[PDB]
This record gives C-alpha cells, structure tokens and sequence, in this order.
C-alpha cells in the first residue's frame, strides 16, 4: 500500500495470465502510467490508443466467447481482434 | 527454459499449463450452469484436461504398501510422449479411470481395456 | 366483392379483397367469380392473376398447392410460390435450361418422374414471368 | 476458511455474474429471432384453421376418419418440451396440466399415450413411468418442417386404424 | 440417547435432523438458480423442510402480552406424532401457513380450513 | 432539503435524479431488447434524458485552451430554470446538441437557432 500510494505507476503481472500462456503477464486496465503519452514518442503515441480500446472491448467480449456462435457481426469482430491483439 | 530442455519439452510443458489453467476456468462454469451449456471446443478441452490430470499420477515404488499395486518408473522421453499423446487426439477415446495411476501411456489402454 | 387469402408455409403471399381471380387447378385453369359455387382442388405448377378494386392485376407463381371455395371469401394454399417480381425471367430462364438440361440427363422412369417435375417448375416459371409483362 | 478463501469466493460469483448475463442477452437476441419465424407462420395455420372451417359445417359431407367423431377408448397427446435446462418452471408447469388431463381420462380408465418432442418431456415421463410411442429430440434453434414428422406419422397412423380415438397437441 | 428416549423419539429426532441439514445444503443452489431447477425428490425435501420449520414454533403464555395469542402446553407425544406425520407425508396437502405457531397438528389442521 | 433550499430546487434536482435513473433502465432494455420494445412514453423519456444530460455539461474559463470556447458561469436561478424547463416540455423540440456546453437555456436557444 506504501509503495503504490508513492510511485507514479502500476504494472501488475498476473499469475494467471502467466500460467495461460501470456508471458510478459502485464494485466491491462489494471496496470496504469500517470505520466501517460507525455513519456511517449510521437508515433508510438498515436499507434497506441487502437491497443487501449481494442483490448478495452475484448474484456468485456471475452465472457461471451463461450457462446459467440451467435453474436453481431460487429461484435464477432471485435472479439477477434481482442483476441489476435491479445 | 528451451535452451536446457530443448523447444520439444518446453513446449509440451507450456501446453499442459495452458490447457490446466483453462480447465481450471471451466470448471467453475459447469459447477452450477452444467456441462451442457459450454462450446463444444471448451467440453473438449475439459475432457483432455481432465485426463491430463489423472496421467500425471503414477504408482510409486515406495508406496507399495498404500497402494498394494507395484509402483512404476519412466524415462522422460516417454513422458513427453505421453503427454503429447493427450494434448492431441490419440487417447480423447479413454475415459479418465484409464489413467489414474496407471504408469506410461502405453498402458493407460491396457486400463482402459481392463476398466 | 370478395376476399382472397393466398399464403405459403413460408409466408403470407396476399390478403384482401378482390374483384376476380383466374386459377390453376388439376384438370384445367378455372375462373372464379362473387359467390361461386363452392369446391375444393389441388392445383398444378402455374400462377394465379389478382385483378384487384380498379382493375389492377397482378400475377402470382403457384408451384404447388391447394385451393379453396367454400365460403365467399376463398382461400389459396402453396406448397411452394414466389411473388411475381422476385422471380424474373433470367430466373424462368435457368430453370428453361436446367430443364433442357435435365430432359436430356434423365434416362429411366422414375428419374424422369423427377425430371417431368423439374421440367413443369420451369414452364410454369417460363408462363408467369410473360403475364407478368401486362 | 480464511479470508483468502473468502476471496476466492467472492471471484467465483462475480465470474457466475458475468455468464449469468451473457446468456441473458443472447437468449433475449434468439427470442426476437425466433419470434420472426412465429409470426411468419402464423398466417398459414390461421388460414389451415379457417380452411377446417367449412369441413366443421357445410350442407355436403362425405365421410373421413380424420373428422368422423369416435367412441373413446385410447387417447394420444403429442407434447413439445425442451433440448435446455435453464428456462425455469416452464416446463414442469406445463407437464402437471399434462397429468392433471391425463389423470382425468385414467380416472374413468381411458387409455393415454404419449409421443415427445425434447429431451426433458422424455425423461420427466420416463421418470414418471408413462407410455412413449414415440420420440425426437436435438431440434435446436429451429426444426425442418420434415424433421419431427416420426411422432405424427405414429400418431397419425393410429388414428387411421382406431389405435387412438383422441389426439391432443400440448405446449405453452 | 436411543436406551433413555426409545426407539421412535430417536428416530424422529434424526429425521427432523436429517432433512434440515439436507434444506441448509440446498439453499445454496436455491439462492442462485431459484427453486425450479431443483429435482422433484429435492422440491419435496424443501417443501417439507420449510413445514417442519414452521411446526416448531409456539405460543407462549409470557409471549401471550407479546403475540396477543393464548398460550399452548404441548404433550411429548403429540410432539413425536405430528414431526413423525409431517416427515411421512401424511400433511404434505396442507400450506406452510397452517403450521405456523399452532400448539398441536390437530390446530394445524384446523387452521389449515381458514387458511 | 426542502427546509434548506427550497421546494423548487429540491423538486428539480429530484426529477433530474429521477429521469436519469429510468435512462439507466431503459438503456438495459434498448441493448437487451431495442428501440422497438420502447413505448412513446418511454422514448419521451430517453430523448429527454440525452438532453437533460447534455445541459450539464459547462465550458470552464480555464478549460479555454482546450475547448477554445470562452467560459461560462450560471446562476443557480437560471440553472433551476434550465432544468425545470427541459423537464416540463418546453424545449423539448430543440435538437440535443443544441444543449451540449452551451451555459444556460437562453443560449441553448441561440444554438439552436444557428446549429
């Protein structure tokens, strides 16, 4: 508690992401920069926020992946790029 | 780390994992929704990560007296064979009691067979 | 007048009044009139034509099915009809070679008792998609 | 145990939360697709049911099995029910006005038969112990119209040769 | 204690017991999935369960000023014939209502006519 | 509280609280279910609650080099009003936007005279 009340970030890495294949295990949405894209060149900045909000909407997906047979079109995209940024 | 083990044992180490974690996931579900409600991928994964489970089991020599059967002794090739063979489709045919303390996969059929 | 109510397993195909229809039947096409004497028959592949208030036809394929007299409101049963612009006459036409086709590529008699079939699907096509000109 | 456990706990409901919503909004997007076919069929069976309207009264009437009135012996009821669990007190409640009835004909000792649709009519009344003269399941998101047809060509083929006198359709 | 009681106090003792702890462990499917997906053996066992609940309350002539209704004094053996009724099924027509604070299970059945 | 400011403010803020609360409903069902099971009712209510939503937004004088629109400050009076407004039917015909960061409802006007 100390150590997060003073640091300016978080980058927390799960076990269980870990023991599921995800090696760096760096759980997103969590995790946090509060210096953010000021820390950030110019292209990788403008790359970045596509990841942000791709993986954003493949938390939520994510629980209808077991029945995602039957989903909007839209949404079926959405899961799968979640999942190939993933 | 594959540069002792060699990219085949890692590798078949890794997927084990993965596919335990999974079920680990699974079982949750199935515990009040039931079986039923799953994809047929996730039943699938569910009964190879099952049976998984029970072949890491093996009768040990020194427990002969627990278990009143002889215990049983693999090389690592054969492991990784075995494991292999369940990670894949060559055994999704066996129930899981054709595992549970049996020894090397190559008589895992002959439990199955005796069961 | 009177009402007519045209529907398939597969959805309503009309329902209204009307002020005369011509229809397909077993034997022969039959033209039915305001309290015509009531009859029941099955019909063979063609159409019927829905000449509506005004004078307004249009013109419905019947593949298949079963019409209906008894009351003054009559009622008509497909097995299988399309409405008469969702067909066309390319559509008609596949059909015409399908058929010249198949008339061809059948050999026995109960291979041609399916291709005899195949062969009145795509006439009666070949006949709705002209009436459908007027 | 301990609060670690505790922990644990609490992650395992939030998880059946999440699903327990998932399959709600799914199964809402299945209702409104299937309520589509409904309405498509509708107007056919409409139309049927006016159709028997002239068999049930006209001035000429030749005779057919399927219309004669019969003395009642034997009793058939073809009942659909579901492939799923999950759907609450649907189908229970619909399976005791199933009894109920067929209590009422056994009371005067009129025979009864049963012919399903579904895995759970086929067991709750295997469980119950009644007749099944036959049986179609896995009909999942929607059956063809010649796919079901075992229990009414049984059923049909018994009302022709006075196997049953009665013949009932049960669903919600 | 079997030799002290006897046989039939005992037994209805560990009856009562038994379907109680069978309700404790049921609720917890019940407060998630509801009741409809019990199986029809366990919706007996909660409809009785719930009736043995309400059949062990009382009136007390010092809860007489609390409750405003008279006092009951109950013999052991309408005790040991009315739980020994209920688990039998010999009531299981009547509603949970009708054993609520009634002194005998001829009460019950009275209350039972006016609901 | 009434007692403390008013009985307009305090029935305002609780229409406010009120209408944003069944928006919150009725987006459940526009997901679950869709614009067509919504009644004209309950359409009135969400087309209300957009703009009553958007009233609360406020361009600040120090967010100027964000927003490069000058700021704005509102008196509780004109705010009250605004809302009360909004809710009681008249404008209700303006477009949504018209309301978004304009300050108060004499500008929302102007806005929508323009956009």
């Amino acid at each position: 508690t100390n150590v997060i009340s003073i640091t300016d970030g978080q980058i927390f890495l799960e076990t269980n992401l870990f023991n599921a294949g995800i090696r760096p295990a760096v759980n997103p949405g969590i995790s946090v920069s509060r210096v953010g894209g000021a820390a950030q060149t110019k292209i990788m900045k403008k790359l970045s926020g596509g990841i942000r909000t791709a993986l954003a909407q493949y938390r939520e997906l994510a629980a209808f992946s077991q029945f995602a047979s039957d989903l909007d079109d839209a949404t079926r995209k959405q899961l799968d790029h979640g999942q190939k940024v993933t | 780390d594959p540069l002792v083990v060699g990219q085949e044992h890692y590798d078949t180490a890794r997927g084990v994992q993965s596919i335990l974690q999974r079920y680990q996931e699974l079982k949750d579900i199935i515990a009040i929704l039931g079986m039923d409600e799953l994809s047929e991928e996730d039943k699938l994964v569910v009964a190879r990560a099952r049976k998984i489970q029970r072949f890491l089991s093996q009768p040990f020599f020194v427990a002969e007296v627990f278990t009143g059967s002889p215990g049983k002794y693999v090389s690592l090739k054969d492991t990784i064979r075995g494991f292999k063979g369940i990670m894949e489709g060559e055994y999704d045919h066996l129930p899981e009691q054709a595992f549970y303390m049996v020894g090397s996969i190559e008589e895992a059929v002959e439990k199955a067979k005796k069961l | 007048t009177y009402h007519l109510d045209v529907v398939s397993a597969e959805q309503q195909m009309f329902s209204g009044l009307v002020e005369k229809i011509q229809v397909t039947g077993s034997e022969g096409e039959l033209g039915i009139y305001p309290g015509h004497a009531p009859l029941l028959t099955a019909i063979k592949p063609g159409m019927i034509r829905i000449v509506k208030q005004h004078g307004h036809e249009e013109f419905i394929y019947l593949s298949g099915g079963i019409l209906e007299v008894q009351p003054g409101n009559v009622t008509v049963l497909a097995d299988t009809a399309i409405r008469g612009q969702d067909l066309d006459e390319a559509r008609a036409m596949e059909a015409k070679r399908k058929a010249e086709e198949h008339i061809s590529s059948s050999h026995g008699d109960v291979d041609y008792a399916q291709a005899s079939a195949e062969l009145a699907k795509a006439i009666a096509q070949l006949r709705v998609i002209e009436l459908t000109k007027k | 145990a301990g609060a670690k456990d505790i922990r644990s706990k609490i992650a395992s409901v939030q998880n059946t939360q999440k699903i327990t919503k998932a399959m709600e909004m799914v199964a809402a997007s299945k209702m409104r697709k299937s309520q589509d076919r409904m309405a498509a069929s509708r107007p056919y069976a409409e139309t049927m049911r006016k159709v028997i309207g002239h068999l049930a009264h006209g001035n000429l009437e030749y005779k057919h099995p399927y219309l004669e009135d019969r003395d009642v012996k034997r009793v058939g009821y073809l009942v659909v029910s579901t492939d799923r669990g999950l759907a609450g007190g649907l189908n229970i409640n619909l399976f005791k006005k199933l009894l109920a009835e067929m209590k009422t004909w056994t009371d005067k000792g009129v025979q009864a038969d049963l012919a399903m649709i579904g895995s759970k009519g086929v067991s709750f009344f295997n469980s119950v112990g009644g007749n099944v003269v036959a049986q179609v399941t896995g009909m999942g998101d929607n059956p063809s119209l010649s796919e079901l047809i075992g229990p009414v060509k049984v059923m049909l083929q018994a009302y022709d040769e006075g196997r049953l006198d009665k013949l009932y359709i049960v669903s919600n």
